[PDB]
């Protein structure tokens, strides 16, 4: 029983890369800013193992509640156009 | 002085400039215009590969023989490596006087950064602040950076050396009359 909560910080260790290379990777830029929202979660997670908990909440309710509805309210309202990702394009980096 | 490893230091020196060609390629080719890919960094690359390697194996290799050959550790060793380095970044332009043009400056130049000591920093202990200065203060042997109101006469004749006016003892008590 005890070890089954050991590994909660690398799992969000490992969390947290894919929704670094799912916002990179995206189409359209509205799913990139839902994987930010998976991020700052993970995010709040980590500070609640930690014993950050008022941390976590401020951030919830900071970063998500305004910032991230501020990031959808400017792309729902703009003309952001994009090009999805490539192989002639980025490979070369 | 003890001397260098000319073979060990031109390995490292040619593994890390080759290292740095690696480097310049892929930025290079992040940098760039045109539709390119992964294999272009090797094709399409102005010889920044050869550059870099080329450079760093003449250099380390001139200043570690010559300090050899010339048993010494001062700055004529880094003109011989600036003089090798100019040799090499002007045969790419193959034109005789150009190649001799790059050897020649790149020499004095890399001449010049080894008179003054080798570094773009400061010794910090061998500068005017951290060391003595103004007058000695008495009859104690004149460092650089301190100043002498009268100098020993031995002292001149030595640096110096004789004739051409002067001379171990003056000229009138020389050619005074015993008497
Ligand atoms: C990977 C394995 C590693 C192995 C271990 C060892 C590795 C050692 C690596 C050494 C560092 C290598 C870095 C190479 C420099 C970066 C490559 C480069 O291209 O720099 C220029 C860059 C792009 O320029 P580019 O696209 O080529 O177009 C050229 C047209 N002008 O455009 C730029 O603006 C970037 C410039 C970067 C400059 C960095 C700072 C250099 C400082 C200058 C030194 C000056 C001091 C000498 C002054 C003497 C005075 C006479
Ligand atoms: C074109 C003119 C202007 C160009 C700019 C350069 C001007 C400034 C002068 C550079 C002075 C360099 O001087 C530097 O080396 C001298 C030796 O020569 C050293 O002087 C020291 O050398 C040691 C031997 O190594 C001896 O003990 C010597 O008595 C002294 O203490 C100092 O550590 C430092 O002062």
């Amino acid at each position: 029983m005890m070890y089954l909560t050991y590994y909660f910080i690398e799992i969000t260790i490992f969390l947290a890369i894919l929704c670094t290379i799912f916002i990179i990777s995206a189409k359209n830029p509205m799913v990139s800013i839902l994987y930010m929202i998976a991020l700052f979660v993970i995010a709040a997670m980590y500070l609640y193992l930690i014993g950050l908990g008022i941390f976590s909440l401020l951030y919830i309710m900071i970063y998500i509640g305004a910032i991230a509805v501020l990031f959808l309210f400017i792309i729902t309202l703009l003309d952001i156009n994009s090009t999805e990702l490539s192989v002639k394009s980025n490979i070369r980096d | 002085f003890h001397p260098y490893n000319t073979l060990g230091l031109a390995t490292q020196s040619a593994m890390v400039g080759l290292g740095a060609g690696v480097v310049a390629a892929a930025a290079r080719n992040s940098l760039a215009t045109g539709p390119r890919n992964i294999l272009t960094t090797f094709s399409k690359s102005g010889g920044v590969v050869t550059i870099f390697t080329g450079a760093s194996i003449a250099y380390v290799f001139t200043y570690c023989s010559a300090a050899n050959l010339r048993e010494r550790k001062d700055g004529w060793n880094h003109m011989w490596a600036g003089a090798a380095t100019g040799a090499v970044l002007g045969a790419r332009t193959k034109l005789v006087p150009a190649f001799i043009g790059w050897t020649v400056l790149c020499g004095a130049a890399c001449g010049l950064f080894g008179w003054t000591g080798a570094r773009f920093n400061a010794d910090r202990k061998a500068s005017l602040e951290q060391s003595p200065k103004g007058f000695v203060q008495e009859d104690a042997h004149q460092t650089f950076w301190e100043v002498v109101h009268r100098r020993p006469l031995s002292l001149t004749v030595e640096q110096l050396g004789e004739g051409r006016g002067i001379n171990a003892v003056p000229i009138a008590t020389a050619t005074e009359a015993p008497n």
